[PDB]
Order: C-alpha cells, then sequence, then structure tokens
C-alpha cells in the first residue's frame, strides 16, 4: 500500500545507495520501520521508529524522514546487504498499518569464472527409473550461465533443470545446480556424460565428464 | 527465545488452515504478536495482530475468514483461515511486537522462520534422497516430492555450514519438486533431510 523507489537497483561493494518510502496518509507517532528479508529467511528488522538501529545492525545502514516521505541509506553496500528492503508503516492505532511494495538490491562485482562439478546418479536411487545427473557451477559472477547437456556428445534438450543461489553475502558470486533426467534404460545405454558451461569468465567453454562404470 | 511455527505443509481448496507459533524460552511480558503472509515471489501482506491486552486486530481482507487467538498454558498463537484457495498458498510468518501493539507493524523484532501453506489437491509424496559424490563437491539430492516446503536440509546436524549451498526447489515435468544441497570441502559427511508433509526424515551419508 506503500510506494517504494526504486523497485530494484544494482550498485559497487562501498557505494551509497538510498531507498525512497513513500506514503499518502501521514505516520502516526513516527511509526516507520525498515526490514531486511535475504533469500529463504524471515525479514529482519534493522530500522524503527523512522531512524533507531536495532542493536547488532551496521551503522552502515541508517533512516530519515518525516510525514509521509522516508529514506533508508546504506553508505558502504557489501555482499551481505543483498535483500529484498520493505518499509511498514501505521498511520493510526485501530488497524491502518501496511508494507511497502519491497525494493531489490543487488551488488556488482569483478567477473567471476565458474568452477564446474559433476555428478553421477547414486546406484541407490538407480533402483528406481530415474537416473539424475548434477552438474555443478560454483561461485561465478554475474549470474548469465550458459549449461550444456551431452550424452555420448549427443546434446539434450527438455530433460534438465536447473536452479541459481543468490548472491552469497561474503563473495558476491552465485552457484548453479543443473539436473539432467533420463530413464534408468537411457541411462544404461550410454557411457560418456558431460555438462559444458558456458561463462564469460572463462575464454572458452569448460566441459566436465564422467564415463558410466 | 523463538517463535516456533507450525502447519500442515499442504492442503486442499475448501479446507480450514490452522497454523500455530509458540513462543520457544520466556522472554518480555507485555509482546505482541502478529501474523503476515507473503505469496511466492511477492510482498508482505498483514493479516492480524493480537496485542498484549489480548485485543485482536484483523487486516480487511482477513475480517471475514481468519480467527486470531491465544493459549496461555501453551504461550501459542493461534491462526486459523476458512476455505482455502490456490490464493492462499504463501509463507506464514508470525512476528512479535515488543511494545504490546496488535495493530503495528514498524517495529516486529523477532519472527519465526516461516511455514509454508500450500494449497492445491494434489496428493502429497514423500521424496527419495540421493548421495553425490585440494578442494572437492559433494552433496544430497533430495527429488520427487510435493508440496515444496516444509523441507530441511542440514549438514552433520548442523556442524557444517561453510561452503553450504542449498539450492531452491525446481518443478520438474514429473509435477514433482527437487532441490540439491552442496558442500564444497578440502580434499563424516550426512545430509538430513526432513519433509513434514510427507512425515519424511532421512540421513544419507556421502
Amino acid at each position: 500500500q506503500m510506494t517504494q523507489s526504486p523497485s530494484s537497483l544494482s550498485a559497487s561493494v562501498g557505494d551509497r545507495v538510498t531507498i525512497t518510502c513513500q506514503s499518502i496518509k501521514s505516520v502516526y507517532n513516527n511509526r516507520l520501520g525498515w526490514y531486511q528479508q535475504k533469500c529463504g529467511k524471515a525479514p529482519k528488522l534493522l530500522i524503527y521508529e523512522t531512524s533507531i538501529l536495532t542493536s547488532g545492525v551496521p551503522s552502515r545502514f541508517s533512516g530519515s524522514g518525516s510525514g509521509t516521505d522516508f529514506t533508508l541509506t546504506i553508505s558502504s553496500l557489501q555482499c551481505e546487504d543483498f535483500a529484498t528492503y520493505y518499509c511498514a508503516g501505521g498511520f493510526d492505532r485501530s488497524g491502518d498499518t501496511t508494507f511497502g511494495q519491497g525494493t531489490k538490491v543487488e551488488i556488482k562485482r569483478t567477473v567471476a569464472a565458474p568452477s564446474v562439478c559433476i555428478f553421477p546418479p547414486s546406484d541407490e536411487c538407480l533402483k528406481s527409473g530415474t537416473a539424475s545427473v548434477v552438474c555443478l557451477l560454483n561461485n561465478f559472477y554475474p549470474r548469465e550461465a550458459k549449461v550444456q547437456w551431452k550424452v555420448d556428445n549427443a546434446l539434450q534438450s527438455g530433460n534438465s533443470q536447473e536452479s541459481v543461489t543468490c548472491q552469497d553475502s561474503k563473495d558476491c558470486t552465485y552457484s548453479l545446480s543443473s539436473t539432467l533426467t533420463l530413464s534408468k534404460a537411457d541411462y544404461e545405454k550410454h557411457k560418456v556424460y558431460a555438462c559444458e558451461v558456458t561463462h564469460q569468465g572463462l575464454s572458452s567453454p569448460v566441459t566436465k565428464s564422467f564415463n558410466r562404470g | 527465545v523463538q517463535l516456533v511455527e507450525s502447519g500442515p505443509g499442504c492442503v486442499k481448496p475448501s479446507e480450514t488452515l490452522s497454523l500455530t507459533c509458540t513462543v520457544s524460552r520466556f522472554s518480555l511480558i507485555g509482546y505482541a504478536i502478529t501474523w503476515i503472509r507473503q505469496p511466492p515471489g511477492k510482498g508482505l501482506e498483514w493479516i492480524g495482530g493480537i496485542s498484549s491486552a489480548a485485543t485482536t486486530f484483523y487486516s480487511s481482507w482477513a475480517k471475514s475468514r481468519v480467527t486470531i487467538s491465544v493459549d496461555t498454558s501453551k504461550n501459542q498463537f493461534s491462526l486459523k483461515l476458512s476455505s482455502v484457495t490456490a490464493a492462499d498458498t504463501a509463507v506464514y510468518y508470525c512476528a512479535r511486537d515488543p511494545r504490546g501493539y496488535g495493530a503495528a507493524l514498524d517495529r516486529l523484532d523477532l519472527w519465526g522462520q516461516g511455514t509454508c501453506v500450500t494449497v492445491s489437491s494434489f496428493s502429497t509424496k514423500g521424496p527419495s534422497v540421493c548421495p553425490l559424490a585440494g578442494t572437492a563437491c559433494l552433496g544430497c539430492l533430495v527429488k520427487d516430492y510435493f508440496c515444496e516446503c516444509p523441507v530441511t536440509v542440514s549438514w552433520n546436524s548442523g556442524a557444517l555450514t561453510s561452503g553450504v549451498h542449498t539450492f531452491p526447489a525446481v518443478l520438474q515435468s514429473s509435477g514433482l519438486y527437487s532441490l540439491s544441497s552442496v558442500v564444497t570441502v578440502p580434499s563424516t559427511y550426512i545430509c538430513n533431510v526432513n519433509h513434514k508433509p510427507s512425515n519424511t526424515k532421512v540421513d544419507k551419508k556421502v
């Protein structure tokens, strides 16, 4: 119900960034708070009553504003500050309270090439009908990465899933997991299984392969 | 002091969803407890609240289908949502206001980790845990389960923390979910997987 600006932003480590929170009604008794939510985690109260820092929150965070216009400032942006930030306001004591729409914060860093691991299917899960080969791209930036699957150097499609972690709170990198799903018969038919990774940190695509057996 | 959340995990439409928020350990005297929910890929939405004097407030949309109460003998706050549809699928949080305000969102200083609620007609299925074997990767694959969460993946019962990346679950063409957790270690490793909706508790060693 409260407007936040921008919807998402990006900056570099050490930059100063600002998130604005606007409301139609005026805030009652300075009841305006700023929460930070990291991936897969509950929101954490950073600022309460417009400008008071929660104990333990680094002094890099600060809050300002009044009435209908408020501001959260991160003076020295860090990799651990990757999160979605919300503002929450109360306009009376009868139940007029609401959150802001949120603002995503990404951090820019230098290019980092991934490390490629490959995992053959376990014989315990080969007892069912599905075999799953797992390719892992560890600690890379930027996010854009291409993962190609090869079975006896035959190129696969439509039989693979993938997910990416969020920006690591220490080195600003990402990690991707790709899973190739075949039937156990097709798995026992072929031997060479490879994943070819294309990322701008690599001068050439890096292929990790294993032979079934 | 923690706000332990408990829920059924997956429910079918038209059912009544019942969630509990238990205060583990004693802390402040007059604290209030509010319920927020977060739909997938969306923002925070205030459901309701209950103050230090048990005064219960409901958001405009929740007045006709949410009941919030307290059991003081258990230190257990209860939220009931009636006639649920797929639009009620969300992660539900309880949070504490240290001032005792039952209708304030500006100072929630302690949150529960949240409980997942998926409203669908599809059946619950338990996952299979597949091991995956100067520094090398290893991990575990939690495969073919529904609904998505509550799902927990720990390493060495919490001892292994550094280098551990637990990936977001993906929805496969089989209609089930697959999650993968990996740890990179210098060249005993056991992953503890807990899927509450199917009561699947498996410790697999890699």
